[PDB]
């Protein structure tokens, strides 16, 4: 878990 | 000055060639992952290649008029006549692109087609003070121009929630809520090199060409802004990505509007 670090905003 | 520690990282597969140099420290240019320059699969992504399926134009002209489908599918065609995003174009929330493709009646040289003829700006992969390596232009670049495209590889929701060098991901959100992403990590082009920047010079855009399968758009940056010649290129890596690195890491950009720092 945490989540995923994906891009963008 | 400095160390150019490559002519071209791209081995002459861009239309252009991009350098690496450092001016920095000793660091060799960085050869731990496969440049390419197109997406790739490690593992079947079944895109629907279906030409039957998909939507296309039947211009007489160049497709300069009200009428090109491909143009309406976009909203709009958001293109002027040198290939640059309308100052109309919404940089915030921006629309979905279709450009024309080989099911089109028009030619190939068409008014809907700027992604698709690839890299026209110079740009140059160098090693940065602060944040590792970092990718600049050569020379000036109009806003709403076309800068290069965030390429590597096509990857499942699940899979990418696996990856362990999590640095280079992509996420492709469908508004049908479908997810997939692209890791640059092992396989990836000029892109995967760009920095987070508050105040960026760059946009993605979300972008289909050769196929309309919404799963899987293509990522374009256009510049939202005049960048002048030497200045590092810079998108907003957005929220999700800072909720999880800003534990490890603070940006440091450099904006006096970091928002991140
Ligand atoms: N604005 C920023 N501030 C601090 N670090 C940044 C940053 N933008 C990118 N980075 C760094 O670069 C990573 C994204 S991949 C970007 C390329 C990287 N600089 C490289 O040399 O390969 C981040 O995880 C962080 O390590
Ligand atoms: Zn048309
Ligand atoms: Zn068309
Ligand atoms: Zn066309
Ligand atoms: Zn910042």
């Amino acid at each position: 878990t945490a989540r995923k670090v994906g891009r963008p905003g | 000055v400095e160390r150019i520690v490559s002519r071209d990282i791209a081995r002459g597969y861009e239309r252009i060639p991009i350098p690496c140099v450092n001016a920095v420290d000793s660091e060799p240019c960085p050869s731990n992952y496969k440049y390419v320059s197109q997406n790739c699969v490690t593992s079947p992504m079944n895109i629907d290649r279906n030409i039957t399926h998909l939507q296309y134009c039947v211009c007489i002209d160049d497709c300069s008029s009200s009428n090109c489908m491909c143009g309406q599918l976009s909203m709009r065609c958001w293109y002027d006549k040198d290939g640059r995003l309308l100052p109309e174009f919404n940089m915030a929330e921006p629309p979905l692109i279709f450009e024309c493709n080989h099911a089109c009646s028009c030619w190939r040289n068409c008014r809907n087609r700027v992604v698709q003829n690839g890299l026209r700006a110079r740009l140059q992969l160098y090693r940065t003070r602060d944040m590792g390596w970092g990718v600049r232009s050569l020379q000036d670049i109009p806003p709403g121009t076309f800068v290069c495209e965030y390429v590597g590889e096509l990857i499942s929701d699940s899979e990418a929630d696996v990856r362990e060098e999590d640095s280079y991901l992509f996420d492709l959100d469908n508004k049908d809520g479908e997810v997939y992403c692209i890791d640059a990590r092992f396989y990836g082009n000029v892109s995967r090199f760009i920095n987070h920047h508050c105040e960026p010079n760059l946009v993605p855009v979300r972008v289909f060409m050769a196929h309309q399968d919404l799963r899987f758009p293509r990522i374009a940056f256009f510049s939202t802004r005049l960048i002048e010649a030497g200045e590092q290129l810079g998108f907003d890596y957005g929220e999700r990505f800072w909720d999880i690195k800003g534990k490890l890491f603070s940006c440091r950009c450099g904006s006096p509007k970091c928002r991140h720092s």
